[PDB]
């Protein structure tokens, strides 16, 4: 409100946080040295017990970001996750350590992208099952997937079946 | 990705639009949507009304309101003027012949 | 055919109860993100007004405007006057612009468009830009012709002849001209730029400022190389009044970035003070006039406090990556050897007032002592770590007899400060300082005319200098008052010791 | 005081966010910038003459200075075979010269 | 009013006037004068403190 | 002598609302009388609406100008002497 | 000029050519003959004169005097430049002295 | 020309009056050489509900 | 008329310099600088003589 006793106010926030100030710099540093992406499947889960939070939320992650630190990433979520205040000894020290140790452990895609890539891939066909529950539908399904080849698309398969399923 | 954040959020602009929502309903990298998102809500334009306030009332002052205008004010900008007309004889007669 | 006395009599009221703009009491809640994202807005009046309700706040001196609590406000108002120095040095004109101002308004796929190109009838590349543009150097018009040394009071006096001209453009408004429309922007982010730099968190905050230091060595290049595109005279004065304050208040912690800054940063402290018409080239500075002179005599002493990149690019400019190389040897021969280490010396040894506190005597002392301080601490690091070969020149024989008597001078000030604290904090270390200054001359005199061998009769002139080398009865003197320090007494006792061995190496 | 150079770096100091020694130096570090950094709240205000310049009152003297030598130049009805010529000297430099002129041969 | 401005004669009337050179290097040649009283004074007051 | 600039300016004023009036009479009365041509009739219908509408135009015209004048607002194009912050040489 | 007043019919002031005689009678008639041919210079070349001015507008004659006019202006001002200018070497020499 | 048009200007800025020339602004060739700047500020006013 | 609020020019006060406002826009100005520089040099020519 500006009608007031003439304060000076810096970044009155929105959703109780600070507003995020890019570096501008580390950006073009970033996005012009742009080469690969490499996607990171990301999974969190945690229990009532030897944790107390439960936050089974699943992400993806690009390997090569070097712009984002990761702490302040996973501080942002569980503010969306309206947790109060008391975030730190149900700390984000263990969900930014977990979300360290999968990124550190993705070996990326193998010479069948580094080395070399055969136009057409190989006979590697592999029996994708998935179970997903949403609200209180429950999605089963089994299909094949050639995992020899750099040019499948997951979401644009993905996008493919929900627009068909009215997903 | 846009269309779809700056669309989510007017639908129900009490809500602040969360970018684990937005990351959960579009398919990609986390830090690409959390960097467009953070951008977005930098400039307005999504988070901008989640906790809004109601000036309480307005104890107005003369001429510091609508409708508060008089031809008798003076145009210090709006550079058109209104000018005297000169009513002389010999002048009314260069009128008359101009 | 009027009365335009008591016209203007009128008129100055008017234009005091005029509503112009917002006061100081009736701003409201001041909000620096608004202001900040504002900036970034490139619109006319959404950048005016932000630039106009930061000028207001930052000139009132109740209000603070502290960068912890925001550190971007200043990357915008620094690549704002990155970006208006950029379209000033080439004539081009924003805000206002007919162009679209807008970008592309809107897979194994691209070879079968490709051939639907062929049976209807029937990979784009990468793009590379930066964030800022070249600084205003390696520009294809900016190439030095004439390095701007005008003088301060040769700028006052085109400042006043240029007001009291008939024919004068001086007041040709905002909105009837757009290049003084860049330029009252301009100033307005030089005025805030400057009051923004006397608080304790934003000096340092703006000392670790990428883009502060860019606009920095981006605006000294267009002031002193190409002032041709400033309208007035009095902001070409404006600009380098208010970059001297705001180097005075950041320096103590600024590394310099690249050796022409680091020579632009030199002129312009030297573009202060008065020449004369080889010798002392500056005459002294009374300080009747302007304190304006003794802002740079502490640039100078803070910049040379670093042996890091500081004093190696002023030891490379005062003695002596690939285009800049072929701008700092064309910009030191358009300087007119050595005539910039002299400069600098003699522009040192002014605003040190001799002749004002020797002519009538503590509260001169006691009003002037850290300029003082500092500009004996500046010759000092000069005198000791510059000037120890491809001189052709004795300077500090050519300092020490320059018919001033700088010298003696010194030795007269150091009996006058030696007379009061005895008979007010810097003074112990002031004695020392004009004690070992007198010291480090008389012996880099004799180093020079013992590597340069071409001068043999400079012991009998050397010695012939009417009060310098105090006499052994104010040392006995000295060696008797319980009330004069150890180092004090060491130091004249030290002079005099060079003073016999001028005597015995004399036949 | 005059506290350091470590305590003007950037760790020990705050930061946009979103120990005992550390909050001891930034007591005297800000109790020391802020009585150095502080402007001049008083007087010795006007700093040179170039900023105290009037535009109005230089603005109305040139009005006047115009006003008056085009009326100097057009309404002064003397023909140009009959505007006199000034002295190129004085009768004071015209004597300083007859005397310093006879002291010449010294 | 103490003006330090107007004790300059910068380029306009000199150019046009080429004695203002000469009067001008005059009045510096009176500014190296009186310094030398100057240094005469401190030496004055120098010797009789000497004695 | 050749000096009444004064009354030359009102009474150009005078002569350019009579042209004005004169030309509004014009396409009134050509509107007005149907035997004059549509072509002159729902032309000077059209005319007199321009000729009805056109100092509301001018008042927009002077507001958004002065609006436009508003956003030349820069407080340096003002008082060119805005002091605004120095310090000289502290002890400190 | 259209829009100038004056007085109708009857007391004929004239501004303009009254300007006009105003300014060339300050200016040294033999060099205003040397300034335009137009100008009389003798008894013998009156009628050449009188013949060659033949066939002009009403426009021309204001046109060539007050062209004349506005260069014998011109030309007293250089009069009184170079009369500043004495000026200026007598201030010359009375600061020298003192 | 100059000493006539920086006379009335130099009246303008004493008697404290501003603004654009009146006899400049009165036709329609300005309002199309500043075509830019018209379809910026009519946008402005208009979205903010000023117009 | 140009400039149209502002006229400080007064019959009185300025009867020449009014007239010759209203005079200097019919004529060309490079004939008045011919006939002005010409009775320069001709002033010169009277002088040298």
């Amino acid at each position: 409100i500006t009608n007031t006793t003439t304060r000076v106010i810096p970044q009155v926030e929105v959703g109780n946080r600070k507003h995020y100030l890019e570096d501008k710099l580390k950006v073009y540093k970033q996005a012009m040295n742009e080469t690969s992406e490499q996607l990171v499947p990301i999974r969190l889960e945690f229990d009532q017990d030897r944790d107390r939070f439960f936050l089974r939320d699943t992400l993806l992650w690009n390997k090569n970001d070097k712009l984002i630190k990761i702490e302040d990433f996973v501080d942002d979520m569980l503010r969306d996750y309206r947790f109060e205040d008391a975030t730190r000894e149900q700390h984000i020290d263990t969900i930014c350590q977990s979300i360290q140790e999968q990124i550190q452990e993705f070996q990326g895609n193998p010479y069948i992208e580094l080395n070399q890539d055969r136009l057409g891939g190989d006979d590697l066909r592999i029996r994708i099952k998935l179970d997903i529950v949403v609200g209180q539908n429950q999605l089963i399904d089994q299909f094949e997937w050639d995992i020899s080849n750099s040019d499948n698309c997951p979401e644009e398969f993905a996008e493919s079946m929900c627009q068909e399923l009215e997903l | 990705y846009r269309n779809f954040m700056v669309n989510s959020y007017r639908l129900n602009p009490n809500e602040y639009f969360s970018v684990t929502t937005a990351r959960r309903n579009v398919s990609g990298d986390a830090a690409a949507l959390f960097r467009l998102h953070k951008f977005l809500t930098k400039w307005g334009l999504i988070n901008y009304q989640v906790d809004s306030k109601l000036l309480p009332k307005n104890i107005e002052p003369p001429l510091t309101s609508q409708y508060s205008t008089r031809h008798d004010a003076p145009r210090g900008l709006f550079p058109f003027e209104s000018y005297k007309p000169s009513v002389q004889l010999p002048d009314m007669a260069k009128l008359k012949k101009m | 055919g009027y009365d335009i006395n008591y016209i203007s009599k009128i008129g100055e009221k008017i234009d005091s109860n005029k509503p112009i703009f917002l006061f100081a009491p009736e701003l409201g809640a001041i909000n620096l993100h608004a202001l900040s994202m504002s900036l970034q807005s490139k619109n006319l009046g959404e950048i005016n007004t932000a630039l106009n309700t930061l000028l207001v706040t930052s000139a009132d001196s109740n209000l603070k405007i502290s960068l912890v609590k925001y550190p971007e406000l200043l990357d915008s108002l620094a690549i704002l006057g990155m970006n208006l120095l950029s379209n000033l040095s080439q004539n081009v004109v924003p805000y206002h612009r007919n162009t679209s101002d807008y970008y592309y308004e809107d897979q194994h796929d691209k070879m079968v468009d490709k051939i639907f190109e062929k049976v209807n009838n029937n990979s784009p590349a990468v793009k590379q830009w930066d964030l800022l543009p070249e600084p205003i150097r390696f520009l294809p018009n900016q190439f030095p012709l004439k390095i701007h040394r005008t003088p301060y009071l040769t700028s006052l006096k085109k400042i006043k002849d240029e007001i009291d001209d008939p024919f004068t453009k001086i007041n040709t408004r905002g909105a009837e001209d757009p290049k003084v429309l860049i330029n009252d922007q301009l100033s307005t982010i030089s005025m805030i730029l400057r009051n923004i730099s006397f608080s304790d968190n934003n000096s340092r905050i703006m000392s670790r400022n990428f883009y502060l230091k860019r606009f920095i060595s981006d605006l000294l290049w267009l002031v002193l190389i190409h002032p041709e595109n400033f309208t007035c005279n009095r902001k070409i004065l404006n600009f380098k009044k208010d970059l001297v304050i705001v180097l005075s208040n950041i320096s103590h912690l600024l590394e310099i970035a690249s050796s022409i800054d680091c020579l632009l940063i030199l002129i312009l402290v030297i573009s202060f003070g008065q020449p004369k018409l080889e010798s002392l080239t500056f005459n002294e500075f009374q300080l009747q006039w302007g304190k304006y002179q003794t802002f740079g005599v502490d640039i100078l002493a803070k910049l040379f406090s670093l042996e890091k990149p500081n004093l190696n690019y002023f030891k490379s400019i005062l003695l002596n990556n690939h285009k800049d190389k072929k701008l700092l040897r064309r910009l030191l021969n358009l300087y007119n050897r050595h005539n910039l280490l002299n400069d600098v010396v003699s522009f040192l040894f002014s605003a040190i007032p001799l002749q004002q506190v020797l002519s009538q005597p503590s509260l001169l002392i006691d009003q002037f002592s850290p300029v003082i301080s500092q500009s004996l601490t500046s010759i000092l690091v000069i005198v000791q770590k510059i000037l120890p070969f491809n001189f052709n020149k004795n300077l500090p024989f050519v300092w020490l007899s320059s018919e001033e008597n700088i010298g003696s001078g010194l030795l007269k000030l150091s009996e006058i400060i030696l007379n009061i604290n005895n008979s007010k904090v810097l003074l112990p270390s002031i004695n020392i300082s004009c004690v070992q200054l007198i010291k480090c001359l008389v012996e880099k005199s004799i180093c020079f005319e013992n590597c340069l061998n071409n001068d043999p009769e400079i012991l009998k002139k050397i010695a012939s200098i009417p009060n310098l080398f105090p006499t052994d009865l104010e040392i006995f003197q000295l060696f008797t008052n319980p009330s004069v320090d150890i180092q004090i007494i060491n130091q004249y006792q030290l002079l005099y010791n060079l003073k016999n061995d001028i005597l015995t190496n004399l036949e | 005081n005059i506290p350091s150079l470590t305590s003007f770096a950037e760790e020990n100091n705050y930061q946009y966010g979103y120990t005992y020694a550390q909050q001891q130096l930034n007591k005297q570090r800000q109790d020391f910038e802020r009585v150095r950094l502080r402007p001049e709240q008083l007087s010795n205000i006007i700093h040179d003459e170039s900023d105290t310049i009037s535009f109005r009152s230089n603005l109305l003297k040139n009005f006047i200075s115009s006003n008056d030598a085009f009326n100097m130049l057009s309404l002064t009805t003397v023909p140009c075979d009959r505007i006199e010529k000034s002295r190129l000297f004085s009768e004071k430099t015209i004597r300083y010269l007859m005397q310093k002129q006879h002291e010449m041969k010294t | 009013h103490s003006h330090p401005s107007d004790m300059v004669i910068p380029d306009h009337l000199a150019e046009l006037i080429p004695e203002l050179y000469s009067f001008q290097q005059l009045v510096d040649s009176e500014k190296r004068l009186d310094h030398f009283i100057h240094l005469r004074n401190l030496h004055m007051k120098r010797m009789v403190a000497q004695w | 002598v050749g000096i009444d600039t004064h009354t030359a300016t009102d009474i150009y004023q005078t002569l350019i609302a009579l042209n004005l009036d004169t030309t509004v009479n014009d396409c009134l009365d050509k509107l007005l009388n149907d035997e004059c041509t549509e072509s002159t009739r729902e032309n000077a219908l059209y005319d007199y609406y321009a000729l009805q509408l056109l100092p509301l135009q001018k008042a927009v015209r002077g507001h958004v100008l002065q609006f436009e004048w508003h956003q030349n607002s820069l407080l340096t194009n003002t008082h060119p002497n805005f002091l605004s912050k120095i310090r000289n040489i502290n002890v400190q | 000029l259209k829009y100038a007043p004056h007085l109708p019919f009857s007391k004929s002031e004239n501004p303009v050519l009254s300007t006009i005689a105003f300014l060339v009678g300050l200016v040294n008639p033999k060099t205003v003959q040397s300034m335009t041919q137009r100008a009389i210079q003798s008894a013998e070349s009156i009628k050449s004169q009188k013949e060659e001015i033949s066939d002009q507008k009403p426009i021309e004659h204001i046109k060539e005097g007050s062209e004349i006019a506005i260069s014998s202006l011109g030309y007293r001002s250089h009069i009184f430049a170079t009369n500043e200018e004495r000026q200026m070497n007598f201030l010359t020499n009375e600061l020298i002295r003192l | 020309n100059e000493c006539i048009a920086s006379t009335s200007n130099a009246l303008k800025v004493l008697s404290g009056d501003e603004g654009y020339n009146e006899d400049m602004v009165r036709r329609a060739n300005f309002y199309k050489e500043n075509e830019a700047m018209l379809r910026e500020n009519i946008e402005v006013i208009l979205s903010n509900g000023r117009m």
